């Protein structure tokens, strides 16, 4: 029933789940910018002056 | 860049966490560990008490009561040995015990 002590621990190892690199290599995804407001096609003078 | 063959061989080697300091001078100090009777229900797999006989004080270490640490339940503890001529880091299951000196009631 001894349970005698031993020497000092001569190193530690830490094991953990590493993140994947292939999800880390993707280029960005910007939101596509909505265009600046354009002149709607088919505009003409609908008003002729009276008389 | 050294390597080591991971040879898992299986018993639970105890590890001690003294609430006083580091045990830096080992001497005549008797260590005995205690296990619950009823191995039927699954609580016996965690019920274990380690006792430390010194002439001055007696140190006791639990796994269940208030003050039993949470490092060996939210994380596993292993022990590497690394038989250097063979080069195999053979691994044992282990537990850490936070010992606290017993006084009175």
């Amino acid at each position: 029933g001894g349970l005698t002590c031993a020497s000092a621990p001569q190193g530690t190892l830490r094991i953990l789940e590493g993140p994947q690199q292939s999800l880390s290599g993707s280029p960005l995804q910007p939101i596509p910018a909505s265009p600046p407001p354009q002149i709607p096609p088919g505009l003409r003078p609908r008003f002729c002056a009276f008389g | 860049l050294p390597s080591a063959r991971w040879q898992y061989c299986g018993q639970r080697a105890v590890l001690v966490q003294f609430s006083n300091g580091k045990l830096q001078s080992p001497g005549n100090m008797r260590f005995t560990l205690y296990e619950n009777k009823d191995s039927t229900n699954p609580r016996k797999r965690n019920q274990r008490i380690l006792a430390a006989e010194t002439d001055r004080l007696s140190y006791v270490g639990n796994n269940f009561g208030t003050g039993a640490l949470k490092c060996n339940t939210l994380c596993r503890h292993f022990v590497g040995i690394l038989n250097k001529t063979s080069g195999q880091m053979e691994v044992y299951d282990a537990e850490l015990f936070n010992m606290q000196p017993l006084f009175s009631d």
